[PDB]
């Protein structure tokens, strides 16, 4: 977000930044071997 | 003068993978020398014959 | 077409017990 | 034996743009949107 | 590819008032349907 006013003189500014990041990873491996 | 911005991004990259690999087999033999029985009944995966 | 996308129904029960019946199945078109 | 293989891409990109200005004073508003939906699918079945 | 892009303008004077707007909405889509299916069998019988 950004906001401005400008106009004797007056200047006003507001800024905001937000970031959220998520990484989730899962790996599953299974081996069953039987010989008889 | 006045100005204002609002800006947004949202991204979702889901993914998945799976693999099932199954192998089975049963040679069976009657008759013949026990050495040749064991030597043949052992399953060679590259030549099941 | 990749016809496996329109998977087969399972085989209809064998038309007769003996002397060569037939079993058949449509796709899920 | 049989070897089924399937490879499916769906790509969509959608864009919106709306610029407006009014004067008598001055005012203006710009909006922009970009959307994407993507799916990649691979499926395989091998039987012996 | 599909496009709808439009530009409007207007001035009116009596005092003056004006409006001008531009919109351009667009879509692009692609699909690729690659596939393969190989099958086979072998009987052998010997006597």
């Amino acid at each position: 977000m950004a906001s401005k006013s400008g106009f004797i003189s007056s200047q006003s500014d507001r800024g905001k930044h937000y970031i959220r990041r998520t990484k989730r990873f899962s790996h599953t491996k299974s081996v069953f071997l039987h010989a008889r | 003068s006045s100005h204002g911005c609002k800006e947004l991004e949202n991204a979702l990259k889901a993914a998945s993978g799976t693999q099932n690999n199954v192998l089975r087999g049963e040679p069976f033999i009657r008759g013949g020398g026990a050495g040749f029985i064991s030597g043949l009944s052992y399953l060679e995966l590259d030549n099941p014959a | 077409c990749f016809c496996d996308h329109y998977a087969w129904t399972q085989w209809t029960s064998c038309s007769k017990t003996c002397n060569s019946g037939t079993q058949s199945r449509h796709r899920q078109i | 034996f049989y070897n089924s293989t399937w490879s499916y891409v769906k790509h969509t990109s959608t864009e919106h743009t709306s610029s407006s200005r009014k004067r008598s004073f001055r005012s203006s508003s710009s909006s922009s949107r970009s959307y994407t939906s993507h799916t990649n699918e691979i499926h395989k079945g091998k039987s012996y | 590819e599909a496009k709808h892009c439009v530009r409007i303008e207007t001035k009116k004077r009596v005092a003056k008032k004006t409006k001008v707007e531009h919109r351009c909405t667009t879509n692009k889509l692609s699909e690729k349907h690659e596939g393969s299916f190989i099958q086979g069998a072998e009987k052998s019988i010997s006597l």
